[PDB]
RNA sequence: AUCGAGAGGA
DNA sequence: CGCTCTGCTCCTTCTCCTTCCTCTCGATG
DNA sequence: GGAGAAGGAGCAGAGCG
């Protein structure tokens, strides 16, 4: 019964989900345009932890002593310390991260910090570390300017849609909202410089890899999502269950109506 | 509001047994039952009573009754559905059949 | 011959009674079929689908192979209700002014203008019916909404209308001042309805006219729809449809005979119902009422509706799913020494399933050798197809050692190594249970699978059976390999997890093998390295 | 062996449309018919031996097309005609754009 | 089938109609795939 | 509407399937071959070789919901599968 | 009468014909089929206007097999008769019950039943023309005819001519 | 009417004499298509030569057709054909009616009315009178 | 051959 | 305030509804 | 036998006379 309901739903080349009549069911497949085969659970560090811990893990201050960048991390030491221009960039990054932290608090009320998102950033970075055995005991050659701008540049290339008009562009930004928040969490200036002491060549390799990985992960047009979704619910339904029958059939007269009052 | 509440109900039923299915799969189903501006069931009185191709509808649970209505109203099927092309024995507009391939004579000359 | 096209859209409608007569190639008149082998011209004659060895089929020849049937014509003595539309007739007549042809209500009532504004024809018809059905009078002068003091002289009849009731296969109307409605009367009423009312009622001028909902002539399906039956020792036992039609003709002839000879009015009334009964049951042998047409053997007659309706009918049983060739079914069993995407196909099967390979300059030599081997050996072929369609059978010819292949000829090559084949474990609960493997031929009668592939199939080696499907066109081979090949479903969208993995002994073995305590003597190691096909020769 | 409903559902999910058609047509039920352009009924008298064609009731001899459909489907339309339903099949979509 | 004829019986019912029954036997050896 | 094509420049796995099958069918029917032969007799395999060298002279007409379309040359499409 | 109209014909090419030289070959196949053709809708198809600028319109590979379809459009010159039309034709052959005359690319049978009542067959003439009246009509002579309805056929097209009129006489 | 290029072109009631001129032009283009690989007697042979060097001599029926149409062509000189085109078309005459008059002989308005029933009723005789002798003089010039 | 009924699996 | 009219509410009817395969057996025209 | 569609029947209030 379920399959016949969803038999004619497919993703067209404009990345929209329509039935046989052309009626639009979902403007973007699955609200993210991302295939289920190329998505996996990942952590969202910016959600959990105390505010002090969050600030410690992300905030960088080149002017004060609270969050001074250790000069031994990079070939450039004091040259970075005291540079207001670079401080402005760090403020913009931290500003954005603060917005994401409070933003995600609304998306996930329960505070859970693990959800399926495409492109395993953590795995890619480790592959970078072992790629050419980067020596994590010596200063790197990265610059805050390269780090900050590189992250922004990548976000631009996370193209799921192609329409140049504002309406499509607005959806494009909303398509990669959550995923971009993850990217900023694990590519922050402090973490990349301290936790993952990559070289400039290695860092550029990672960025170039993420976009390539992400594009491959976008759902493919012509997918017969309808039946695929129908079966994926039917299969586990063979293992509650009468309730499912009580749901798919509207059956106003339920078995155990109840309320939950807070 | 009902749609989101419907999703939450379906998710609990599936998750109660310890199994796990991706969010998008439920999202599509819960969405389909509400695109019609109301809780349209998936029974004989719900999805079946749609405005889709008659030739598609007739195969679900009522066949001869539906055919009579289609003839009376002179309904027309666009053959864009999957089951419709299955009956007619043609390539359905899905997967490899959702587009067309053509030969470029210009490139053919160039490839010489 | 004629241009080749493809169906683009399907338009439904009702036969126009004149059109039926135009289409038919012969008028059916006699319920009789035979004498000994000659056939009555007035029933299932050679002008319809001819029986085998009779190349007439309305001068179409080609036997039953390349020629379909053709429809006949029966002139009913009286009009009869179409079973499928009896309810619709009730609604329509409740809406028309009953011997005026106009609608009980008009555009001068605001309620319809909302209804007439509905784009959906079905809802439009339903909305109108809900209103007009309560309008029991069609007075001529209707006060205008804009000018209450002014009335519109629309209603031609100006009289009242009766409450139409469904009585078995006929309609009864209770006049508010009670009699059975005449079938011919309704036809007259429908013929007086303007095309403007057709649209408001949801009818199409050139495809569905209300009068066409009442049958005046029957299309007679040709033999291929109701095949000639010779199951027993040349006994007829013709299909139910054939016998059912004969009953209609008997009823029709009697009704015509009674009316013509003496006009025994009361007898005509019964004969009218009998014809109504036989035609109704013929089209549908399951009505709300008791009447159940029974065959001479006592079993209910299999009307047209029964053939289509329900599973195993003409939709679910033959169109959606159908029996197929180039397939096999047998018992499975595990085999560690086989890769994932591979399978063992018994020689006894590969020697039967065939693939139509096309002879080309790149493979003429190999194909030539296969034909030389012949169907007796495994690596051979069964048939050599000439360009003209000469399907040579190597099974019954010594020409296997004489035929010289020509470019463009097809060879029914046996299944050989690496030929993709699609599997299935009934039931096909979900996508993963249908995947494409590669063929390696083995000498025993079972299907060999790699152990780890049973997890998606949900299969088990306790005697479970499993089907095999062979593609035929080169296009399908590529389509299966690049979309349904085993390794392409390692990661399943079911749960975002690798559907397949190491299971059973292999999984148990690994734990011990990787245990910190396990050490391997040199002699054993040298064997292990060689087993790994990807070893690089470096100890 | 029956390629039942669930068997075709799997093919749809895999998106292998061409294979599904091949299974439903080349394996079995392959059948060539002729149709009238004026009316979508398989009433064409295909005098193949003479390369002559006609649709009595339309007096047409130029609007003839060949269509490949399952033999089982061909019965369905005929039985629908026997039901007094006219499954008119057209090879040209009415909607242009 | 593949075997040898064990015993051929010829008889008649109460109606005098001649009947023939043939019992054919063969040896089945445990093969690959047989259930136990 | 070649200007401003709004579809993906990447070849969806489905066109990869049909193109390989389609071109393979053409090769089996003795169609002219663009690439040199390395003893490769399996018509599908040549198609994969041809697709690697972008020697397939086919163009994809992708359809949109409204019935319009865009044309992509096999050369233009990016093969990342 | 002669007309200019844009004709479309669908050609199918076998894959072996997919070499670069196909374009010229496709044009070659078009000309043989279209040139000198008959049909009840447009009558006789004579030639193609604008031999070049042929709208090949890309080859649609048919999913069934490797052959591809070609929707070729082109202007064409065609002849279409009309009931009551007047043609200044000529006699092709003589006969006792009428004459075979030339009308455009079309043959018209001018029956004696539609000729002046005073005009009679004279078997003694060579060719066997009518001369009993002033309307002397032989093969070598000219004849203007009136088309009394067209009778089209599958292999060819012809019509019925008349001479018993104040116009459409001999020569 | 509408052509396959989406242009609402009216029915081209092309005249008999101008047809051969177009056929001439078209046939020369075919010969040019091969190359890169007036009195009625002169035109008859001219078109005869054109067909033989542009075709294989198979459709002789068409060769006889074009020869006989030339034998009865009336406005052969294309430069002067433009005059008859303007004379008839400038009056708003229905193009089908234009075809017959420019393709059939006529001297008087009554004669034009007599041959063409569509002209017997609504045509302005004065314009035919002026045009027809103008065309009759034009016809004699050939 | 079909239908109907039954037994047994997957 | 009774008459009337109308929609609302109540109260009975009245249909029409559920993977794959392999064997045997009796009974019909 | 269940569940939903359907059709009648009774009733009560709002406007009318
Ligand atoms: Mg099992
Ligand atoms: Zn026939
Ligand atoms: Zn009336
Ligand atoms: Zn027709």
């Amino acid at each position: 019964r379920l399959v016949k309901a969803l038999e004619d739903i497919m993703v067209h080349y404009d990345n929209t989900t329509r039935n046989s009549l052309g009626n639009v069911i979902q403007f973007i497949y699955g609200e993210d345009g991302m295939d289920a085969a190329h998505i996996e659970k990942q952590s969202l560090d910016t959600i959990g932890g105390s505010d002090a811990a969050f600030e410690k893990r992300y905030r960088v201050d080149l002017l004060n002593t609270d969050h001074t960048l250790d000069p031994s991390l990079l070939e450039s030491g004091s040259e970075i310390l005291g540079d207001l221009k670079l401080q402005v960039l760090l403020d913009e990054e931290y500003k954005q991260l603060v917005k994401d932290r409070k933003f995600l608090r609304e998306v996930f009320v329960d505070g859970e910090a693990n959800w399926p998102l495409p492109v395993n950033i953590r795995r890619i970075i480790q592959n970078a570390q072992q790629t050419f055995h980067i020596d994590h005991t010596k200063p790197s050659d990265l610059t805050i300017k390269d780090i900050v701008l590189g992250v922004k540049d990548l976000q631009e290339n996370l193209l799921v849609l192609r329409g140049k008009n504002e309406i499509i562009q607005n959806a494009q930004r909303d398509a990669v909202t959550l995923f971009c928040c993850l990217l900023r969490s694990r590519l922050a200036t402090r973490r990349v410089l301290q936790e993952y002491r990559l070289t400039k060549q290695a860092f550029d390799w990672v960025l170039s890899n993420i976009e390539a990985q992400f594009l491959r992960s976008v759902v493919h047009p012509g997918e017969m999502v309808g039946v695929l979704a129908a079966q994926s619910i039917g299969e586990p339904a063979t293992q509650g269950v009468p309730r499912l029958k009580e749901i798919l059939n509207v059956a106003k007269n339920m078995k155990t109506p109840s309320l939950t009052v807070y | 509001a009902g749609r989101a509440a419907l999703y939450k109900e379906v998710y609990n039923v599936i998750a109660s047994d310890g199994s796990y299915v991706n969010y998008r799969h439920m999202a599509l189903l819960v969405d389909v039952m509400t695109t019609q501006g109301g809780l349209t069931s998936v029974t004989r009185h719900g999805f079946n009573r749609s405005n889709t191709g008659a030739l598609m509808r007739c195969s679900f649970e009522e066949t001869v009754e539906i055919l009579f209505e289609a003839g009376a109203s002179a309904e027309l099927d666009d053959c864009r559905g999957v089951s419709e092309n299955v009956i007619l024995g043609q390539m359905a507009p899905i997967g490899t059949g959702a587009f067309d391939v053509m030969i470029d004579e210009e490139s053919l000359v160039k490839y010489m | 011959s004629a241009p080749l096209r493809t169906v683009k859209e399907v338009q439904f409608g009702l036969f126009s009674p004149e059109e039926v007569r135009a289409i038919s190639v012969a008028k059916i008149r006699f319920p009789e079929t035979m004498q000994t082998r000659a056939k009555i011209g007035g029933l299932n004659d050679p002008r319809l689908g001819s029986i085998d060895r009779n190349l007439k089929c309305q001068t179409c020849q080609e036997g039953m192979n390349e020629c379909p049937g053709h429809f006949g014509h029966i002139d009913l003595a009286k009009p009869v209700f179409h079973v499928g539309f009896i309810a619709k007739i009730k609604k329509v007549c409740e809406c028309v002014c009953m011997h005026c042809g106009k609608l009980l209500l008009d555009e001068h009532n605001e309620l319809m203008r909302q209804a007439l504004a509905i784009k959906d024809s079905k809802k439009r018809f339903a909305a109108i019916w809900t209103l007009c059905k309560t309008k029991m009078v069609c007075e001529t002068d209707v006060p205008s909404e804009d000018d209450p003091t002014q009335l519109v002289s629309r209603g031609g009849c100006g009289n009242t209308q009766p409450t139409i009731r469904k009585d078995g296969l006929k309609l009864v109307g209770s006049w508010k001042k009670l009699r059975v409605l005449s079938t011919e009367e309704i036809l007259n009423i429908f013929k007086h309805i303007s095309v403007k009312d057709f649209t408001s009622l949801g009818f199409n001028e050139v495809f569905s006219r209300p009068e066409w909902m009442i049958l005046t002539c029957l299309p007679v399906p040709p033999p291929p729809v109701r095949p000639s039956i010779s199951f027993n020792e040349s006994q007829r036992g013709e299909d139910d449809l054939t016998f059912k039609l004969a009953d209609i003709l008997k009823a029709n002839i009697s009704l015509e005979t009674l009316e013509h000879n003496g006009a025994p009015h009361h007898a005509i009334e019964e004969a009218e119902s009998l014809l109504q009964f036989h035609v109704a049951t013929y089209m549908d042998n399951d009505i709300a009422g008791q009447p159940q047409a029974l065959q001479k053997s006592g079993r209910p007659v299999k009307s047209i509706r029964a053939r289509l309706k329900g599973k195993e009918g003409r939709i679910r049983g033959n169109l959606m799913g159908k029996r197929v060739d180039f397939s096999a079914r047998t018992v499975i069993s595990g085999d560690p020494n086989l890769e994932l995407d591979q399978v063992g196909v018994p020689k006894s099967i590969a020697k039967t399933l065939t693939y139509p390979e096309v002879v080309t300059p790149y493979n003429i030599d190999r194909l030539t050798q296969l034909v030389r081997n012949g169907p007796n050996e495994h690596p051979g072929a069964k048939y050599v197809i000439r360009d003209s369609g000469d399907r040579i059978d190597l099974r019954y010819s010594k020409r296997a050692g004489d035929i010289q292949l020509q470019y463009g000829w097809k060879v029914e090559r046996h299944i050989m190594d690496n030929d993709p084949v699609l599997f299935n474990r009934q039931p096909s609960l979900h996508k993963m249970s249908m995947m494409a493997h590669r063929v390696k031929v083995i000498p025993y009668s079972t299907f060999r699978l790699n152990l780890s592939v049973t997890s998606p199939y949900n299969a088990d080696f306790d005697g479970d059976e499993m089907n095999l499907h062979v593609p035929q066109s080169e296009e399908t081979r590529a389509e299966l390999s690049q979309l349904c090949a085993v390794p392409l479903q390692i990661v399943s969208p079911q749960s975002n997890k690798p559907c397949m993995g190491i299971v059973q002994d292999t999984l148990c073995g690994i734990r011990k093998l990787t245990l910190r305590d396990t050490f391997i003597e040199l002699d054993q190691v040298l064997n292990m390295l060689y087993w790994v096909p990807d070893w690089d020769g470096v100890i | 062996l029956r390629f039942g409903e669930m068997e075709r559902d799997c093919m749809i999910a895999h998106g292998a449309a061409s294979f599904l058609k091949e299974r439903l047509m080349e394996a079995s039920d392959a059948f060539r018919v002729h149709i009238c352009g004026i009316c979508g009924l398989m009433t064409v008298i295909a005098k193949l031996n003479h390369n002559q064609f006609e649709c009595k009731g339309c007096d047409n001899k130029i609007d003839i097309y060949q269509i490949h459909i399952p033999y089982a489907a061909k019965l369905l339309f005929q039985e629908l005609m026997a039901m007094n339903i006219t499954p008119r099949l057209y090879t040209d979509r009415s909607r242009d754009f | 089938e593949n075997g040898i004829v064990d015993q051929v019986l010829v008889t008649t019912n109460q109606d005098g109609l001649k009947f023939v029954k043939v019992r054919v036997r063969t040896t089945k050896i445990p093969q690959i795939g047989d259930k136990f | 509407p070649k200007d401003q094509r709004a579809t993906t420049p990447y070849m969806t796995k489905y066109e990869r399937a049909r193109i390989l099958g389609t071109r393979a069918l053409q090769i089996s029917m003795n169609a002219p071959v663009f690439v040199d032969l390395e003893g490769e007799t399996d018509p599908l395999r040549i198609a994969m070789k041809e697709l690697a060298e972008k020697k397939i002279p086919l163009v994809i007409r992708r359809y949109l919901p409204d019935g319009s379309f865009e044309d992509w040359s096999v050369e233009e499409l990016i093969v990342d599968l | 009468m002669f007309f200019i109209k844009d004709l479309s014909l669908n050609i199918t090419l076998h894959p072996s014909f997919f070499g670069p030289r196909m374009k010229q070959y496709l044009k070659t196949k078009l000309l043989e089929e279209v040139e000198g053709s008959c049909t009840g809708k447009f009558g006789y198809i004579l030639c193609v206007l604008d031999y070049d600028n042929i709208d090949i319109q890309r080859g649609r590979i048919l999913p069934t097999d490797g052959s591809a379809e070609f929707n070729v459009k082109y202007r064409a010159v065609v002849f279409k008769p009309f009931k009551g039309e007047v043609v200044d034709g000529t006699v092709v052959s003589c006969s006792q019950h009428g004459f075979e005359v030339q009308v455009g690319p079309m043959k018209v049978f001018v029956t004696k039943h539609l000729m002046p009542q005073d005009l009679t067959f004279n078997a003694g003439s060579n060719p066997p023309s009518y001369q009993s009246s002033e309307d002397v009509i032989t093969i070598k002579s000219r004849i203007r005819v009136k088309i009394e309805g067209c009778i089209s056929q599958v292999s060819s097209i012809h019509a019925i001519g008349s001479i018993k009129e104040d116009y459409l006489g001999a020569i | 009417q509408i052509n396959h290029q989406g242009e609402e072109e009216e029915l081209i009631a092309l005249n008999l004499s101008e047809a051969r001129l177009v056929i001439k032009e078209a046939l020369v283009e075919r010969r040019r298509a091969f190359k890169r690989s007036e009195t009625r007697e002169k035109e008859l042979e001219s078109i005869d030569v054109l067909l033989e060097q542009t075709t294989g001599g198979n459709n002789k029926d068409l060769k006889n057709t074009m020869q006989y149409l030339t034998n009865f062509s009336r406005f052969r000189d294309q430069e002067t054909v433009g005059a008859v085109i303007q004379l008839l078309k400038s009056t708003g005459l229905h193009p089908f009616e234009v075809a017959q008059l420019g393709s059939l002989a006529c001297d008087t308005a009554d004669e034009a009315k007599t041959l063409i029933p569509s002209l017997n009723n609504k045509i302005s005789d004065d314009e035919l009178e002026r045009i027809l002798k103008e065309l009759s003089n034009l016809e004699t010039l050939y």
